């Protein structure tokens, strides 16, 4: 099954980790 | 804290670093009078990527014949959707109360528990890699082993077609890899073995050529071809053997 490997879903995840944060950060 | 790969570390630093910009703000227990505004929507999009994750995650456990594989990712599954309840529990409690101490506890714990898990899966996955250089590592190992046997210059021109080729790949995965590592001393380590395997290759080629061409001859120079032989395979298989024992070091940190 090629269409999404495991580093693109482990970056996606760390993108959302990543604006859930920052979205707490501004308040 | 430090990342085994470049590649773990700039998908995973970020994150630890907002993590612990957060853990500044909120200890353990702590109250403060700013309202967290709803979280609902990102807390969803976190949940949709830990998901996808774990579906990727499992069409490998379902697919791969590495029993490794099949041991570790399936616990990293769990770690991560444990986390995201937390950060789904935790967007609901300040939905009603934007000042609430235990979401603010929740927040801080789900997010570790998402980088902790995602750091298992990726480190597992990283190991998987490993091996499968180790392999094309001990594919040159064994091939080595059959120089001892040329014993003609037609058979020894097939050798050197096989090898050549073959070497070049394993050279051009050890790059790759050295250049993926973040320990320096490890990546030197590699480079200057890789390196001294490149310089060995002719030597072991013109060392087999004077063997095949001096072989039945009685003024012959066959003694020390065949030691030379020896001799090449015998420093190009230990530096071969250093490359699979750097391959699969780890520093103590963490």
């Amino acid at each position: 099954g090629s269409h999404m490997n495991l580093l693109n879903a482990a970056t996606a995840l760390s993108g959302s980790m990543q604006y859930l944060l920052n979205y707490v950060n501004a308040g | 804290p430090v990342f085994h790969t470049r590649t773990i570390e700039s998908i995973l630093e970020p994150v630890a670093q907002q993590i612990s910009h957060l853990v500044i703000m909120h200890e353990e227990g702590e109250v403060d009078g700013k309202a967290i505004p709803d979280l609902t929507a990102p807390v969803a999009a976190v949940q949709a990527a830990v998901s996808n994750l774990v579906r990727v995650g499992k069409e490998t456990v379902q697919t791969t014949e590495d029993q490794i594989l099949k041991r570790d990712m399936p616990p990293a599954f769990i770690k991560v959707e444990n986390a995201c309840t937390k950060l789904v529990q935790a967007a609901q409690m300040l939905q009603s109360d934007p000042y609430s101490v235990p979401a603010r506890d929740y927040l801080i714990d789900g997010s570790r528990g998402i980088l902790s898990g995602t750091s298992d899966l990726l480190l597992t996955f990283d190991e998987a890699e490993v091996r499968k250089i180790i392999r094309v590592c001990k594919g040159i190992l064994e091939y080595l082993t059959v120089a001892e046997v040329v014993e003609t210059m037609e058979d020894l021109v097939t050798y050197t077609k096989n090898l050549g080729p073959g070497m070049t790949k394993m050279a051009k995965m050890i790059d790759e890899r050295q250049q993926e590592l973040t320990h320096q001393e490890h990546r030197v380590m590699l480079v200057n073995s890789m390196n001294t395997v490149k310089e060995l290759l002719p030597v072991l080629i013109s060392a087999m050529k004077i063997f095949v061409t001096t072989k039945n001859s009685k003024n012959q120079g066959i003694e020390e071809a065949l030691k030379n032989r020896n001799f090449t395979v015998e420093k190009m298989s230990a530096e071969i053997n250093e490359i699979i024992r750097v391959l699969q070091l780890t520093s103590w940190d963490e």
